[PDB]
C-alpha cells in the first residue's frame, strides 16, 4: 500500500506580526512513513526544525506534526516542502495567514 | 506498561 | 461514553541503512503520553504528557521496565520483519513495514469494554485478536503463519490478560494522575473572518477533545496545534458541536 501525503501549513495562533508564533507543517494519510519535511523561509531551509513522534490513523495511514518557533513579518513568505516516494516531484505548499 | 510483544 | 488506552508500534526495514528502526507511542484518548525510538543513542522510554514527569515518585521503576520491553520489542520485530518478508517470498532488497495497534477502551465504572491487538505489514491488515480475546484471525494466507505459530504458543491468553488487567489498570492510574490534561473538556475559541475575492471561514481553535462539529464549502481536517489541542475551519451562520461548549454555538459576520 502506497499513500501520498495530505499537507496543512498553519501557525498555532492566528499570526500577528512582531509576535512569536509557531510555524506547523501537518501531515498525513500517507505510507510508508519515510518522509522528508521541510520549512522553508524566504525558500531558505531552516534549521532545527522539530517533529512529533511518528503515529498512525486506524486506516494504518502515517500522521507527523512539524513545527518551528517563528515571528511572523509582512514581507517574509515561509513554507513547507514536502517529498515522499509517493510524489514525482518535492511538493511546496505555502503558508498562508488565513489559510 | 506496554504489553508484551509476540513474533509474528 | 468511555476512554482508552492506544499503542502504536511502527518497525520498518532499511536495506542498506542499517538494522530496522522501531518507534512506539501511547496515547489516552487524544493525549500522547509515551515514546521510544531505536535509533537514539542508548534509547528509552520517554515521558510525553506532564503526569508523566511524576511517574516516578510511585512506580520507581516505570522508565526502566517500560525501556526493556521496548528494547526487547525492536528486537523482536526486527527479526518479525525477515519473517515476515519470507512468509511473502519477497527479496531482501526492499523496505518493508510491521505496524501494531493495541489497547483497550473502558466505559464508566471501569468495566472493558473492547480490547484488541491488530498488525498491519505494508499497510494492509495482517493478523488481529479477535473480539473475545482468545484466538486470532488472519487477514490473508501469508499471515496464516503467524497465526498458527500464535495459536500453538497460547499468546491470545497473554494478551487476554493483559488487556483485561493491566491495560485498565494503567488507563486508571494515567487518568487520575493525568486529570489536569485528560479530564479537561476545553471549548474551542471561535470566530469568523473575512476575505474578498467573497470567503466566510468559521474557525475553532484550541480545543480538546479532537471531536468537533463544524457547520455552515470546504472543510478542513482537523489538525493539532502543538501545543496538545487542536484546530479546525470551514469555509450564513455557523455553527459548532463539541463536547467542551454547554449548547452548540452560533456564530456570523
Amino acid at each position: 500500500i502506497q499513500r501520498t501525503p495530505k499537507i496543512q501549513v498553519y501557525s498555532r495562533h492566528p499570526a500577528e506580526n512582531g509576535k512569536s508564533n509557531f510555524l506547523n507543517c501537518y501531515v498525513s494519510g500517507f505510507h510508508p512513513s519515510d518522509i522528508e519535511v521541510d520549512l522553508l523561509k524566504n525558500g531558505e531551509r531552516i534549521e532545527k526544525v522539530e517533529h512529533s513522534d511518528l503515529s498512525f490513523s486506524k486506516d494504518w495511514s502515517f500522521y507527523l506534526l512539524y513545527y518551528t518557533e517563528f515571528t511572523p513579518t509582512e514581507k517574509d513568505e515561509y513554507a513547507c516542502r514536502v517529498n515522499h516516494v509517493t510524489l514525482s516531484q518535492p511538493k511546496i505548499v505555502k503558508w498562508d495567514r488565513d489559510m | 506498561d506496554f504489553a508484551n510483544t509476540f513474533l509474528p | 461514553g468511555f476512554h482508552s488506552l492506544r499503542y502504536f508500534y511502527t518497525a520498518w526495514s532499511r536495506p542498506g541503512s542499517g538494522e530496522p528502526r522501531f518507534v512506539a507511542v501511547g496515547y489516552v484518548d487524544d493525549t500522547q503520553f509515551v515514546r521510544f525510538d531505536s535509533d537514539n543513542a542508548s534509547p528509552r522510554a520517554e515521558p510525553r504528557a506532564p503526569w508523566m514527569d511524576l511517574v516516578e515518585q510511585q512506580d520507581p521503576q516505570y522508565w526502566d521496565r517500560n525501556t526493556r520491553n521496548a528494547r526487547d520489542a525492536a528486537q523482536t520485530y526486527r527479526v518479525g520483519l525477515d519473517n515476515v518478508r519470507g512468509y511473502y517470498n519477497q527479496s531482501e532488497a526492499g523496505s518493508h513495514t510491521i505496524q501494531r495497534m493495541y489497547g483497550c477502551d473502558v466505559g464508566p465504572h471501569g468495566r472493558l469494554l473492547r480490547g484488541y491487538d491488530q498488525l498491519a505489514y505494508d499497510g494492509a491488515d495482517y493478523i488481529a485478536l479477535n473480539e473475545d480475546l482468545r484466538s486470532w484471525t488472519a487477514a490473508d494466507l501469508a499471515a496464516q503463519n503467524t497465526r498458527r505459530k500464535w495459536e500453538e504458543a497460547g499468546y491470545a491468553e497473554r494478551d487476554r490478560a493483559y488487556l483485561e488487567g493491566e491495560c485498565v489498570e494503567w488507563l486508571l492510574k494515567h487518568l487520575e494522575n493525568g486529570r489536569e490534561t485528560l479530564l479537561r473538556a476545553d471549548p474551542p475559541k471561535t470566530h469568523i473572518t473575512h476575505h474578498p475575492i467573497v470567503t466566510l471561514r468559521c474557525w475553532a481553535l484550541g480545543f480538546y477533545p479532537e471531536e468537533i462539529t463544524l457547520t455552515w464549502m470546504e472543510l478542513v481536517e482537523t489538525r493539532p496545534d502543538g501545543n496538545g489541542a487542536f484546530q479546525k475551519w470551514a469555509a450564513y451562520t455557523c455553527h459548532v458541536q463539541h463536547e467542551g461548549l454547554p449548547q452548540p454555538l452560533t456564530l456570523r459576520w
